[PDB]
């Protein structure tokens, strides 16, 4: 009966399909960030740099910075967040083992 | 350092992947293991441009006749041409040109959507009344630069000699200009808005006939009814004649094709260096990557073609045909080291090694300082992924093993 | 790779350390957790699995086809893009991504890497088949 | 100036029959954005295959716009009289980001003549013309629809051949039912398809010299034409306004059977268009030859995000109008059309003004008399005026003294003449212009570091 | 020479431009509504 | 409410789309995890 | 914006933005946290049970 169990009424079966989606979701962070401002001119620094002169260049550049250092800390947080979760569960898989 | 601060030993941390390593760690000494450090990166081979190539942009308008007074400036716009700055700067005797969001080197230099450019007659001795920061008649009523696109002001005075351009009477702009609401008790001031004519220039005259002179409009139901005051003023005419020149330019509305000219190499077309990791300017687009012939995706009208992440992916070439374009890619490393031996190997995961003993071709990539073993592990220190190990030979190669 | 930009990084310390190493670190979690999972799932003794394991109770979809048959049910059923851990880096650029928002191929353009689990299919294939036929006894 | 031919010669308009009721017909066609009506395709670029929202000028979705038909005049068999309209010329609307318009919708279906509500007709699509502008007010017999200095003409021609813009400042003529004489009701453009639309040589000047008769144009800055080939394809024509100029979108030289607008103009007109209205057209047939005319809807754009679908060519076929409501904008948030199922929250309902309260201090006015009496002080014994609990206004004291340079720091010059202040601080000072930049906050000269700092 | 230096929020702001109000714009009249206030200066907005 | 601040918040990419989706799943996962608890305190039979 | 023009209003806009985002992140980390140590916890009371 379990042949065909592999369903959308399969609640462990949506677990699985969930724990890849997740993997997914950490990676479009990083993938999908870097067309952001962060109210800079443009998201690429060759822009910035190309329209503006140093002290107003720095500023923007700076703004793409702290963006993207601020997505890299989001990303890290989350990646010991969730290798922090994976491991306890682990050792419920060798428990039921 | 040492003790007595003299420096002994050093790593340049860019001389290899190991020396990253040990510099990302800030030590002499890092334990063994496998670590992802800077990716090996693709670099430029060579240099794609395209701009628009053709009619330059035309500022004779400006050139002829009386200029309009601040309030009634004259607007050119340029699109799809070749622009020279110069060639107008050099027909006046400049007495201040500054630039706002936008470098000096780059407003004669980049490419743009549109370069629109505000002529008008402004006696110099008024010069601060264009300030940004200026409470003054010029910016509230009359004439104010765009405080969202990169703009430039060029106040200049016409050469005796440019006899093309003629003199008003007098320089002349609005000092007040409200609406009087249909209680005639509230008054509003309508104050200009960047880029744009007053409300009052519709009961000003082209020229105020004497400072002081009051002008009124009685608008209709539609227009929210009352009335529409001004009041003109005056400065009396220089002996040369000063005029100010607002640059606004836009960066991505269209194609940019308001460039400086260029004189193109045939090196420099996208077809002649398919496959190539190159420098791209394409109508004022730019970065790096790889142009690749392929079948047209996307409307062929709006040249670029973006993805859902917004980088440039294709586009349509003044040639006909239509690339790809893929980012330069880095190549990913991967440092394998053992502190016992002090020996490493280098992975490129993901990476076939036609792009790098030779190298060997692993399940998880290409492994260079790795030789292949055939040999059997359970007691696996340095893992790679999948069911390969790397072991030191002890020094020697580091031998890749498989776990049994 | 713009030098303006590393730069003005510079001033954030050693930001890239910390990524890194906090990375490091969580990868070498999962190494250590799958090698101290699968050390327990191994089995000390076991039977063989020969087909008609099992006797009247019908064990086939569990047997090694090797993977089980429900085990590879159960994964191609799930939606999973290919990492591409032996040539990833060409597949991406002779075929190009594969849909809108590829976040495999996004990774030699943003700067991120997938890296393979410790053990291959054929080894985790191996571990519960000698589970299964340890069961009984 | 542009030349755009003579002027009309005669002294005497076509009289125009303004029978509102027999336009007020209900044929709606909203947006349906699920459709992509109305949508102006994003303009520096394309994209391929992909679902993402987009900031720009669309119409709402379910926007029913407003209709405009235009109709046959009166005849008597095969003399064509008096021209037929609606209250068109009279009904200004307010610009604001600019419209699009619905071309053609009803063509090869069977419609009515407006004219004559018995007889029928096959539709045929009728392009419509538009006067745009700055100010507005009446004529001289007091009816509204008078548009001053350059107004923007976009008038179709040729027998639907060809789209003629021009900017120019519009005279009314004196003659007999024309704007400036006797007897007047609304202008109107017309042409007479028996002399003006034979199977080869189209008058490309029909519509523009009916117009002439009812104005005289001065002062043109510019006419453009831009050719149409004819078809009964629905289409859609919008037009929007930046610091570049007017900018005319279309769907027909791109996506023609899509309805995605591209540009394909960009005009001169740089005062900015507050007012539009249509102009009214009735086409002269003979009694016997009437035909039914497709009716236009013109939509109105603002600023809204939608989700657009780009197909592998590129072009938008489907979208969502991300503020309609609450499932559309769950639809956005998550980027895609299909969505799944589950209860969701969006955004809230939000509570709008009803109205305003305003409470201020009201009466003594704030005193700078001190100021206007004696010898002021020198920069260094600065005399200080602080004015509490009064009105104040700078104008007042501004307009006593030759401003020579007037700038302000952390606040707006607007609202230095206009907030509310716990206190305002005047101080007073001789000083001569010729020290202006030693008040800088950047100057490191006497009088910013001894006698005089500002906050 | 003028310096002009300008307060906020120290006491009421009550050194307003003039206004002429509209019997409409009054708190008591409203009670109940959503509106926009501006109380010497104060702004929101709210419901009295 | 301010069209200003939306405008600015747009170049920080679909932050509020993140913001939902994150405690969409978070708050999905209280229902599912009181769903499993309940299911498992449930008796098959019992006295009154 | 009643107070300052474009390009010093957005500077102050943008301060509020950036820490209203910040402060959104740091609630979302706290719920995804308080989530899930409830979740493990829910477990724990299920095998009391
Ligand atoms: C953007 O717009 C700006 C402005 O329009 C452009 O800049 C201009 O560029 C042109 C070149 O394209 C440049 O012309 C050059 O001028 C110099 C100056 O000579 C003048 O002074 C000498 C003094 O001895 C006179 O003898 C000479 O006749 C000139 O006199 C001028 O003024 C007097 C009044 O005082 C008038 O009576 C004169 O008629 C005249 O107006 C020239 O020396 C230079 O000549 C060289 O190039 C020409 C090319 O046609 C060539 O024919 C000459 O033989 C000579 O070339 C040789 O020498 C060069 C090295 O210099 C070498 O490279 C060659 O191989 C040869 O061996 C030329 O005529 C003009 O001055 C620029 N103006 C400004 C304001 O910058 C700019 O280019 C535009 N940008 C783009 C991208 O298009
Ligand atoms: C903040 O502080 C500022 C400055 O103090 C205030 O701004 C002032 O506001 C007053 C109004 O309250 C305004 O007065 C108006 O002036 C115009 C200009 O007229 C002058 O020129 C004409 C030329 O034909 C002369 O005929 C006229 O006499 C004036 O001449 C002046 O100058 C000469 C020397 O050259 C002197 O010899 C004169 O004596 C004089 O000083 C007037 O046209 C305008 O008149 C209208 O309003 C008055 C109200 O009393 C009414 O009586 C008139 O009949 C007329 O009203 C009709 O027309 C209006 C439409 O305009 C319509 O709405 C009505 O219904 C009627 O049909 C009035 O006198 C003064 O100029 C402003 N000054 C500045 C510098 O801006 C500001 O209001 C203060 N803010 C607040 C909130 O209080
Ligand atoms: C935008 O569009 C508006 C609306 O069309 C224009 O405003 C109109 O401006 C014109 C003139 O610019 C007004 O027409 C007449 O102007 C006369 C000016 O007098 C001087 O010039 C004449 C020239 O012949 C000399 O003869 C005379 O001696 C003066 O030297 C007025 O005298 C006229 O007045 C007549 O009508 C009034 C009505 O009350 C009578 O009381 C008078 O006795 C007399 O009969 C007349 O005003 C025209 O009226 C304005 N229209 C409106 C609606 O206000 C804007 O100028 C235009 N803007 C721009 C920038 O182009
Ligand atoms: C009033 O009546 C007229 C006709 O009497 C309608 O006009 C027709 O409208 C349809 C739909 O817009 C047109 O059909 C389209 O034709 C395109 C090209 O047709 C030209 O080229 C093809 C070969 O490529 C020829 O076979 C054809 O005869 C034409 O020479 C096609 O490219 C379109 O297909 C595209 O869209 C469809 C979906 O609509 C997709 O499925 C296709 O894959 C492709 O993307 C489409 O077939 C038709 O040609 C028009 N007739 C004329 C004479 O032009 C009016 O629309 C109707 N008016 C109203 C208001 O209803
Ligand atoms: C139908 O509408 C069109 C608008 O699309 C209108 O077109 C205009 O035609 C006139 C001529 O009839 C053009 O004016 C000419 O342009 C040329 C350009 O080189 C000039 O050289 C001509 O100058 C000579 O003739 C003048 C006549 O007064 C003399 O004054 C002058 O000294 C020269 O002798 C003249 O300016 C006009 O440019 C076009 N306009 C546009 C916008 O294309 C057409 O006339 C209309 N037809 C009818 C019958 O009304
Ligand atoms: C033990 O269980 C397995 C299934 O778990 C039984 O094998 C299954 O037998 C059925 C026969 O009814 C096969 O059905 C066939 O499916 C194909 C699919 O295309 C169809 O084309 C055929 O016409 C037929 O319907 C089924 O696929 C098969 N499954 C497997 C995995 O082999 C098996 O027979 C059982 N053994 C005993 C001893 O009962
Ligand atoms: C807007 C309007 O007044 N329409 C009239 C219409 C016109 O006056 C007429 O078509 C001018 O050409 O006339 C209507 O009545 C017609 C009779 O006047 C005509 O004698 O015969 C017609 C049928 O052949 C019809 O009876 C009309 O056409 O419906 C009345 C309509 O309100
Ligand atoms: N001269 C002329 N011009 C026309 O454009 C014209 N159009 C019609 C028909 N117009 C229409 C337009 C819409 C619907 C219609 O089916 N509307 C839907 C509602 C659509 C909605 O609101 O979503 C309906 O059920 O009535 C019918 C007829 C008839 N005579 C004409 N005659
Ligand atoms: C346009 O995009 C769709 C995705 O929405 C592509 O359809 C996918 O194609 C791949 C090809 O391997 C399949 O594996 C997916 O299952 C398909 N998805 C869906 C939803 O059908 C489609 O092929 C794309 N078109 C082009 C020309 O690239
Ligand atoms: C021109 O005619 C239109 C349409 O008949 C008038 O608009 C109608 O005005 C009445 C007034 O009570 C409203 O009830 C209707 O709902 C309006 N119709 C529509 C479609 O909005 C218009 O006001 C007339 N304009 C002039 C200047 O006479
Ligand atoms: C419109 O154009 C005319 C001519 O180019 C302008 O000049 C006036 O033309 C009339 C013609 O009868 C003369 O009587 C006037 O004396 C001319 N005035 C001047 C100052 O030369 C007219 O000014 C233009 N109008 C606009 C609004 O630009
Ligand atoms: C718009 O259409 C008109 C009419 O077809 C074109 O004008 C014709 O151009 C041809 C070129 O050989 C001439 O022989 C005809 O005599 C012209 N006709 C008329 C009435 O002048 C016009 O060029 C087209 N415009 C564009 C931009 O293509
Ligand atoms: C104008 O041209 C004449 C021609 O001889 C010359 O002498 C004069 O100096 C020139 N003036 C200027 C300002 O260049
Ligand atoms: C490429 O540039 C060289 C430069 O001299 C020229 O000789 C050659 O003809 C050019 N080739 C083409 C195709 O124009
Ligand atoms: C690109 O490919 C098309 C067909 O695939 C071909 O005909 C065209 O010549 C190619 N263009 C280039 C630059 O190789
Ligand atoms: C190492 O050599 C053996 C030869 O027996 C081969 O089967 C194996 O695949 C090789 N491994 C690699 C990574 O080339
Ligand atoms: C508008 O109408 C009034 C009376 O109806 C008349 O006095 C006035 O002159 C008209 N305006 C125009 C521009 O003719
Ligand atoms: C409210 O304002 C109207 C405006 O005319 C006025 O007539 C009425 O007397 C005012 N009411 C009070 C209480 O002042």
């Amino acid at each position: 009966a379990m042949q065909t169990g592999f369903t959308t009424t399969n609640e462990a079966f949506q677990k699985v399909q969930d724990a890849v989606n997740n993997n997914a979701q950490a990676l479009s962070k990083l993938a999908s960030e870097l067309s952001n401002t962060f109210g800079a001119i443009s998201a690429s620094i060759g822009d910035i740099i190309q329209r503006l002169d140093p002290p107003e260049q720095d500023a923007q550049i700076d703004r793409l910075i702290n963006g993207r250092l601020t997505t890299l800390n989001a990303f890290v947080a989350q990646q010991l967040v969730r290798s922090e979760s994976a491991a306890l569960s682990a050792q419920l898989a060798k428990d039921k083992v | 350092f040492s003790v007595d601060g003299y420096i002994r030993r050093a790593i340049d941390c860019g001389f290899n992947d190991l020396s990253q390593l040990h510099c990302s760690y800030e030590s002499f000494d890092v334990e063994s293991g496998v670590y992802s450090v800077s990716s090996f990166e693709a670099k430029p081979s060579g240099s794609v441009v395209e701009q628009a190539e053709g009619v330059e942009c035309d500022f004779s308008p400006l050139l002829s006749g009386t200029p309009p007074q601040v309030y009634n400036f004259k607007r050119l716009v340029f699109t799809n041409c070749n622009y020279n700055l110069t060639k107008l700067l050099s027909l006046f005797s400049v007495n201040d040109f500054t630039c706002s969001q936008i470098s000096p080197a780059a407003i004669a230099s980049n490419c743009y959507s549109s370069l629109i450019l505000d002529y008008f007659s402004y006696p110099l001795s008024m010069k601060s009344d264009l300030s940004v920061s200026s409470a003054g008649p010029i910016s509230q009523f009359n004439y104010k630069q765009s405080f969202s696109n990169p703009t430039c002001l060029i106040l200049a005075t016409v050469p005796h000699n440019l006899t093309t351009i003629t003199k008003p009477l007098k320089y002349s702009y609005i000092n007040k200009c409200s609406r009087l609401l249909s209680d005639d008790r509230t008054e509003v001031p309508q104050l200009v808005n960047a880029n744009q004519y007053s409300p009052c220039v519709s009961i000003v005259p082209s020229t105020v006939w004497e400072d002081g002179d009051y002008y009124r409009k009685q608008l209709s139901p539609l227009e929210g009814g009352g009335w529409l005051v001004a009041s003109g003023s005056t400065v009396a005419m220089t002996e040369q004649l000063q005029m100010g020149f607002g640059i606004t330019v836009q960066y991505g509305t269209d194609t940019n094709s308001v460039c400086p000219k260029l004189e193109f190499a045939n090196d420099t077309k996208i077809a002649s260096q398919l496959g190539n990791c190159v420098e791209y300017s394409l109508y004022g687009v730019s970065g790096r990557g790889v142009f690749q012939n392929c079948t047209a995706v996307g409307v062929r009208q709006q040249r670029f073609v973006y993805d859902a992440y917004q980088n440039l992916v294709g586009y349509y070439s003044d040639d006909g045909n239509y690339y790809c374009l893929r980012a330069c890619v880095s190549v990913p490393v991967s440092v394998i080291y053992d502190k016992e031996t002090k020996t490493h190997a280098t992975l490129f995961g993901s990476v076939a090694c036609e792009h790098i003993y030779g190298p060997l071709q692993t399940p998880v990539g290409c492994v260079l300082g790795l030789v292949n073993s055939s040999l059997f592990v359970e007691d696996c220190k340095l893992p790679l992924g999948q069911s390969l190990c790397a072991l030191p030979d002890t020094p020697g190669e580091m031998r890749l093993a498989s776990i049994a | 790779g713009f030098q303006k930009c590393e730069q003005l990084l510079r001033e954030y310390g050693q930001f890239c350390s910390k990524i890194n190493q906090a990375l490091h670190g969580a990868n070498l979690r999962q190494d250590d957790s799958v090698r101290n999972l699968f050390a327990s799932v191994k089995s000390s003794q076991s039977s063989p699995i020969i087909p008609g394991f099992g006797g009247d109770f019908n064990l086939t979809l569990l047997e090694p086809v090797a993977r089980s048959a429900i085990e590879d049910l159960l994964f191609d059923k799930v939606t999973i893009a290919d990492p591409g851990y032996m040539q990833g880096y060409d597949d991406c650029m002779q075929q190009g991504p594969a849909s809108a928002r590829d976040l495999i191929c996004a990774q030699y353009v943003a700067g991120y890497k997938v890296l393979p689990p410790l053990m291959d299919v054929n080894m985790e294939a191996a571990y519960t088949s000698s589970l299964l036929g340890s069961i009984a006894g | 100036t542009v030349d755009v031919g003579p002027d009309s010669v005669k002294s005497a308009c076509i009289e125009v029959d303004i029978q509102q009721t027999f336009f007020d017909k209900t044929w709606p066609r909203p947006i349906d954005v699920s459709k992509a009506d109305g949508i102006i395709y994003p303009q520096g670029r394309t994209y391929s295959n992909i679902t993402i929202t987009y900031q720009g000028l669309f119409p709402y979705q379910g926007d029913h716009g407003d209709m405009y038909v235009y109709s046959a005049g009166h005849a008597t068999g095969t003399t064509p009289q008096k021209l037929f309209v609606a209250n068109y010329s009279q009904d200004v609307k307010q610009f604001a980001n600019g419209f699009v318009v619905r071309i053609g919708a009803a063509a090869n279906s069977t419609g009515t003549v407006i004219i004559s509500p018995s007889t029928s007709a096959t539709i045929r699509k009728i392009y419509p013309a538009f006067m745009l502008g700055s100010s507005v007010g009446n004529f001289s017999d007091g009816k509204m629809g008078r548009f001053f200095n350059h107004t923007l003409v976009l008038l179709p021609d040729g027998c639907g051949t060809l789209l003629r813009a021009f900017y120019c400042i519009l005279e009314p003529r004196s003659g007999n039912h024309c704007p400036a004489g006797n007897s007047y009701t609304s202008f109107a453009t017309y042409h007479t398809p028996a002399t003006d639309c034979s199977d080869g040589n189209y008058n490309r000047n029909a519509s523009l010299n009916s117009f002439k008769e009812y104005f005289n144009l001065r002062n043109c800055t510019f006419m453009y034409t831009y050719n149409i080939t004819e078809d009964e394809i629905l289409e859609w024509f919008g037009i929007t306004q930046t610091a570049q100029g007017v900018h005319l979108f279309s769907s027909r030289y791109v996506d023609l059977y899509g309805g995605n607008m591209f540009q394909f103009a960009t005009l001169p007109v740089y005062d900015t268009i507050k007012y539009y209205s249509i102009i009214p057209h009735s086409i002269r047939s003979i009694q016997s030859d009437r035909k039914a005319w497709a009716a236009f809807y013109v939509y109105k754009l603002q600023p809204l995000t939608f989700l657009l679908d780009f197909s592998v060519d590129g072009y938008i076929r489907r979208a969502i109008d991300c503020g309609f409501n609450d499932l559309s904008q769950l639809h956005c948030s998550y980027e895609s059309f299909d969505v799944e199922s589950g209860v969701y929250s969006v955004s809230s309902f939000e509570a709008k003004p009803s109205g305003s309260v305003v409470e201020q201090a009201e009466g003594v006015e704030c005193d700078f008399s001190p100021l206007l009496s004696g010898t002021p002080p020198q920069v260094y014994n600065f005399k200080r005026l602080v004015f509490t609990n009064c009105n104040y206004n700078l104008t007042k004291l501004l307009s006593l003294f030759s401003v020579n340079d007037f700038t302000c720091s952390q606040i707006s010059p607007a609202a230095i003449a206009s907030n509310c202040y716990s206190s305002l601080i005047l101080d007073y000072f001789s000083y001569p212009l010729s020290m202006k930049s030693d008040l800088s906050v950047s100057s490191a000269g006497p009088i910013s570091q001894f006698n005089y700092k500002q906050s």
